[PDB]
């Protein structure tokens, strides 16, 4: 492990920005380069630097090389919710096929969506083949809540998830609870710390 | 395979009895492992000197072997090479 | 004109054991010695360091030190890279500086022989191989001429660091090149051919020729220039004679250090 | 400049016999097998530098690699063992330094494959209230009783696949988790427009592929064997 990334893992709100860092002893160094990674994904490569003070930029992403130091930075400009990834650092020891590549073991990033208009609701919705098994959804609330597990085993609820409705420019968080074992969508998320304001229809 | 030639000579015109320098100068050889030993009466020398090896511009290795003696009518000085491209070790004798 | 020389020799016996040893020559004087056992280059001069500085030289000493470790792991991958096409063990030898003429004028080279024979070059701005070479060596060339860093570094010692250095290297150094030293020169013969020894002199351009009197002896049969641990030549000139015509004939040696007065030596 | 890799997801058993394919079409002399595992880089396993040759890389042990030809390169573990379990990434490249990596492939080696389990999956349908209240409507997939872990679940609306107002658990639950080897569940959003969910032509589908045994894989137990499959349901928009 002669490549070695800092932070471990941060945590940012969308908008914010946020650098990157990495440090190796890899002798010799002839370039370096940073990898983007999707959960479950592969490798995306953002930039490449070669110089011995070098700069590069990519978009909202920009990196700088500074070999005496055998030190890079990644910088990252207006994070969006996308930019939730593990970011790569790769030393690569000669100019040709007969280097070998040197991992670092990466930083974990999540960005934290920007909840414009929240508007919290519990709603109930009905198995389509079998209309008698239904589950509860909290969903439209803003990202000051959190979700906890079931206080019973025979209860299930899954942590919150958000989706961009892409074309509309619009951002919802969301949970999912559901029973088989005197279960009702008012009594679902007693276990969590939910807003005052909450709607609950019929 | 390149195979050796070996050169042995004085550094001073040779007079029995007298203290002198003794060479050994192996060359034209490939590949560049060879073993040299400088013998008196066929017994090997301890302190013998070698310079670094190199080679001309045909690209054939040379080693300079050296070491101090002191002539005399009755002894043998030679020189044993052992190398990849001979199969019986080659020693060649000082003649004066 | 002078002919300056590095000279560097790695052996790969199989794919894990390997050494590179080097040694530097100003035309025919020693500069420098780079053992594989040792982790620096040594000086084999007072004057060795030339006109640089100790901050220079020790950026330059790096450099290698670090060239000696990539190259051995290179050639290594380079056969990995040709199997079972090539196979050990192998003998690479380089032979690289630059040659000086009046003025400011000089021409420098690399060049690179493979398992005893001559292959590789480098020449203008990347590898090429030479002549005669086998064909599989395109591969390798085309590796080698990917790394752009490399090539950087390799027209800029060749071009600029060698000629700087040798026109400072040929400064510091004047006293021991130009040194005079006098030939010794000794008679005997074998079973006639008669044997006229010469030892100890330098620089290396000499005039040895037998005499009778005045007939300059056309059978003379001139040696090899052997060298002697203290940097000086020996050369020996040897006469196929009838028995009897011993005595009269005599060695003439023309030699710088003797400045008009020839070394004469009579049977 | 393409690398596929096939299977991307592969469940097998301790002792078992895996075989792990890159494809590359770019006419790339040399090709490079790494793992993946968190608190690490990639590690090299095995590279090649053409057809019929294959080179140890780093961590070679367990593994042995075949390059049959130019185009493909083979990772194959003999006797495979649970410390093998890894995401697998497979890389080309020519005389440059770029290497092209593949998009990976996950293998889980198990102690024994009694347990693998299909999902049921079931599909329920937006609430009314949410349409008047939001404007909106969320449909929730929901994908249970499977084991393994490894599923992919995507959403359909009308033959062609949906990724805008999508969103899947990061990881699956356990259902049992007082139980060893507990059985997964797994749930999903999608959210469209009211007017998009009230049009009856428009079709609605979840889809989860599960993957499971091979078809060359052994089953002695009674309950139907347990293949790589796909499972979904579906649901149809109404005003
Ligand atoms: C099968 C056998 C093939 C035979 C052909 C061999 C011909 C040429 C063999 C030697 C030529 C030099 C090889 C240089 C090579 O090893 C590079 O890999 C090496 C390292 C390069 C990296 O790291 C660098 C560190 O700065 C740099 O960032 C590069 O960009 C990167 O790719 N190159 C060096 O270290 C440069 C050193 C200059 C070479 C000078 C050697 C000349 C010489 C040396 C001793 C004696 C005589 C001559
Ligand atoms: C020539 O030089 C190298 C380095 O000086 C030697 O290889 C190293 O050997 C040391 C000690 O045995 C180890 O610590 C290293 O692992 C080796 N270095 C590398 C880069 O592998 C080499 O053995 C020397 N040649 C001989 C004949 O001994
Ligand atoms: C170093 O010297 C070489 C040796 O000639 C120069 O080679 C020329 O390079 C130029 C421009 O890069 C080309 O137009 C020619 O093809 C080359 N000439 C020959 C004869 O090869 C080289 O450019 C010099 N480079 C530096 C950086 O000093
Ligand atoms: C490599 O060669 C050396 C000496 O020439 C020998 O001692 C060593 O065992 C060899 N290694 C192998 C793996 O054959």
């Amino acid at each position: 492990t002669q490549v070695e990334q800092s932070p471990q893992s941060l945590v940012v709100r969308q908008g914010e920005n946020c650098v990157l860092q990495c440090n190796y002893s890899v002798t010799p160094d002839n370039h370096l380069r940073w990898f983007k990674q999707d959960t479950g994904k592969g490798l995306v490569s953002l930039t490449v630097l070669v110089d011995q003070k070098d700069k590069t930029s990519n978009g909202r992403y920009s990196a700088t090389l500074d070999k005496d130091a055998k030190h890079s930075t990644l910088h990252i400009t207006a994070t969006l919710l996308d930019d939730t990834a593990t970011y790569i650092c790769v030393v690569g020891d000669r100019g040709s096929a007969l280097g070998r590549l040197h991992f670092g073991a990466g930083t974990q990033l999540i960005v934290i969506p920007d909840i414009q208009n929240p508007d919290p609701a519990v709603y109930q919705l009905r198995d389509s083949k079998s209309s008698d098994k239904s589950v509860c959804l909290f969903t439209d609330f803003d990202s000051q809540t959190n979700v906890s597990q079931s206080k019973d085993s025979d209860v299930y609820i899954t942590d919150k998830c958000v989706l961009d409705m892409r074309s509309m420019d619009f951002k919802s968080n969301s949970a999912v609870a559901w029973s088989n074992k005197d279960f009702a969508c008012a009594n679902a998320f007693n276990n969590s710390i939910i807003p005052e304001d909450t709607f609950f229809p019929s | 395979q390149k195979t050796p030639q070996i050169q042995v000579y004085s550094r001073h015109p040779p007079e029995n009895g007298k203290p002198n320098i003794l060479n050994c100068y192996v060359t034209q050889f490939h590949p560049p492992h060879i073993e040299i030993q400088m013998l008196k009466n066929g017994k090997k020398i301890p302190k013998v000197e070698m310079s670094d090896m190199s080679f001309s511009k045909d690209w054939s290795f040379y080693i300079l072997a050296h070491t101090e003696f002191t002539p005399t009518e009755t002894d043998t000085y030679a020189c044993r090479v052992k190398h990849a491209s001979m199969a019986e070790p080659k020693t060649v004798y000082w003649d004066r | 004109n002078y002919t300056f020389r590095c000279l560097q020799m790695s052996s790969f016996a199989n794919r894990s054991w390997s050494r590179t040893d080097s040694v530097v020559w100003l035309g025919d004087l020693q500069t420098h010695r780079w053992s594989n056992d040792s982790a620096t280059i040594s000086f084999t001069k007072p004057w060795s360091q030339g006109k640089l500085s100790n901050q220079q030289w020790e950026k330059l000493q790096h450099m290698f030190q670090v060239y000696r470790v990539s190259f051995t792991r290179d050639i290594q991958e380079l056969v990995k890279m040709m199997s079972p096409k090539e196979d050990y063990p192998i003998e690479i030898q380089l032979s690289a500086g630059c040659e000086m003429y009046p003025g400011n004028a000089s021409e420098s080279f690399l060049h690179v022989a493979f398992q005893g024979k001559y292959v590789v070059r480098f020449w203008g701005t990347s590898w090429q191989t030479v002549p005669g070479a086998p064909s599989w060596l395109d591969l390798p060339i085309k590796v080698l001429n990917a790394d752009q860093g490399t090539s950087a570094t390799v027209q800029m010692l060749l071009n600029d660091t060698c000629p700087l250095f040798v026109r400072g290297l040929l400064e510091a150094g004047k006293s021991d090149l130009e040194k005079q030293e006098k030939p010794v020169a000794w008679l005997s013969s074998v079973p006639r051919q008669l044997v006229c020894h010469v030892s100890g002199f330098y620089p290396k351009p000499v005039w040895v020729m037998w005499m009778r009197g005045d007939q300059e002896q056309q059978g003379t049969h001139r040696g090899d220039f052997l060298p002697n641990a203290d940097e000086t030549w020996y050369l020996q000139a040897t006469l196929d004679v009838e028995a009897g015509e011993e005595a009269g004939l005599a060695c003439r040696v023309k030699h710088s250090s003797l400045g008009g007065q020839d070394i004469i030596l009579y049977w | 400049a393409a690398v596929t890799q096939s299977p991307r997801n592969k469940v097998a058993v301790t002792g078992g016999k895996v075989t792990l394919s890159c494809n590359q079409t770019n006419n790339h002399n040399n090709m490079y097998w790494y793992r993946q595992d968190t608190g690490h880089g990639l590690r090299l396993i095995h590279y090649s530098y053409g057809a019929g040759s294959t080179e140890k890389g780093d961590i070679p042990d367990g593994y042995k690699a075949s390059r049959p030809s130019q185009e493909n390169f083979s990772l194959i573990l003999e006797l495979a063992t649970p410390s093998q379990t890894s995401v697998y990434f497979c890389a080309s490249g020519d005389e440059g330094y770029t290497q092209y990596f593949g998009p990976g492939t996950r293998l889980l080696v198990l102690e024994d494959l009694r347990n693998v389990t299909p999902p049921k999956v079931s599909l329920f349908e937006p609430s009314k209230a949410e349409i008047s209240h939001t404007q909106k409507a969320t449909l929730v997939c929901l994908a249970t009783g499977f084991y393994p872990d490894h599923v992919e679940l995507s959403w359909w609306v009308n033959g062609k696949e949906v990724h805008s107002g999508v969103c899947t658990d990061p990881q699956p639950l356990k259902e049992q988790p007082a139980l060893n080897d507990s059985r997964y569940s797994l749930s999903s959003r999608l959210r469209v427009s009211a007017t998009f969910w009230q049009n009856p032509r428009n079709h609605f589908r979840c889809q989860v592929q599960f993957y499971g045994l091979s078809e060359n894989d052994e089953w002695t137990q009674d309950r139907a064997k347990p293949v790589t499959q796909i499972v979904s349901a579906e649901a149809w928009g109404r005003a």
